[PDB]
């Protein structure tokens, strides 16, 4: 459910 | 490639960025997991080249394993990089 | 290679076995459901070439991924194999 | 707890 | 790989064969003048391996380009190699 | 390299250019309707990289091959790619 | 890495460097004249990527080895390069 | 490759041996230090291969380099080895 | 004949 | 036309 | 003893 | 000096 922008 | 396939891709990022969001880790409710490409940001480094999209895995950066990363892990490991990062995926299914 | 890293070895048979024996899968209680060496056969293949060792994990044989193989698909992808073979893998601790 | 020969 | 791809093989001979047919050249009617699998043969290398199949295009042996290459030429490239052979394809389509 | 000989570049675009002009394609006279370097842009970026000359031939992009591409195909395939586009190449006569 | 394997690094640069010094050369009296990485700078190229460090011997350049180089000829090619560079190195030890 | 340039090979032995003879090493009075193809032997694994020649340099077998290595210990690196071996060599003048 | 610039 | 055996 | 930036 | 089979 994480969503992290690199 | 096509699903399940190993590939890899020298990225180099734009406005500091590889252009792509991602999903997962050991400690989420995703796929095994693992760590997945959710997204891949409009006019990015990912989308320009064309190589990766939504749902390929990311198994490796710059030759160290993502394997039992946390999500924060993978992320960090994502992010303290340099102008041009080396990834390892598996392909997804479109 | 250290704890961790990538690293890939094309391996040739002997007596058409790559010398090693396989643990893990997602339906076994193995870590991550992932696919690691047990053992290393005296004399086998593996053993000699020297660089695989018991708890390196494989990623992918021929270019296609092990992973969400169970363990009797990984297996079979690992046996349905050529002389010689390119093993994907992730340094384990010793 | 499986282990097989390849 | 999907059709376009390229991909690399080592491939290690069986009864000192790839256990491939190959058709084309500079000098014949075949697509381009280019160098493609015509057959997979039962039981040999390219076979048991598995990521070689017919229509596959070869564009080099051991890091030197068959481009030009009348079909002698190419097919005395691949006669003259040793008992692994490091070859770069293009996949075809199925 | 030598002629003949296969290679591949990593290369950084320098102004948005990989500083090549690009000649060939199936639809033309060049020869074997292959995409070849015409010359290399003065200041660009495979000057300054220094392994790309006149002469050379592209064979693929990001991992796509240029076999039977028309010109502007090919130009297309060369032109869509990110600001680091992987080449590979076979060594042309200087 | 451990000590004493090779690894390999697409680096691009930032602000026209590498960010790393290096000394060592046939004419000089660093071990066996080889050419090594002697520091690391901030917030260069190096640095960020994470990979190389002191210590480590650049064995080549672009795929041309600095093996037999004076000091004046490994820097000259390690300056001729373009914006991302492929550098071959043994890892030294820590 | 021309001269100077680094290359790789995976190499399948023949009887047991790679098919040459090397000489050099840190406490010899040759080249360096280094080691080098000294002849390569009739019928044997290098010749069928056709890429190493006389004068040509390893740099590293299966991803550990030579460097720093005696003539003992280089030849022992090279012996202790399974049926394929991994090879990096600098081209050296014919 | 046609050249293009990449 | 030409097939051959490698 | 020669160090040099690059 | 030293030349060796491997």
């Amino acid at each position: 459910e994480q969503v992290s922008a690199v | 490639p096509k699903p399940g396939d190993i590939f890899e891709v020298e990225l180099a990022k734009n406005d500091n960025s590889l252009g792509i969001s991602v999903t997962g880790g050991v400690n989420t409710s995703v796929r095994h997991g693992g760590i997945y490409v959710k997204a891949v940001i409009p006019q990015g480094a990912a989308e320009s080249d064309g190589r990766i999209h939504k749902g390929d895995r990311v198994l490796a950066v710059n030759g160290v394993s993502l394997e039992g990363a946390t999500h924060k892990q993978a992320v960090e490991t994502l992010r303290n990089t340099g102008q041009v990062v080396h990834l390892l995926l598996e392909k997804g299914q479109s």
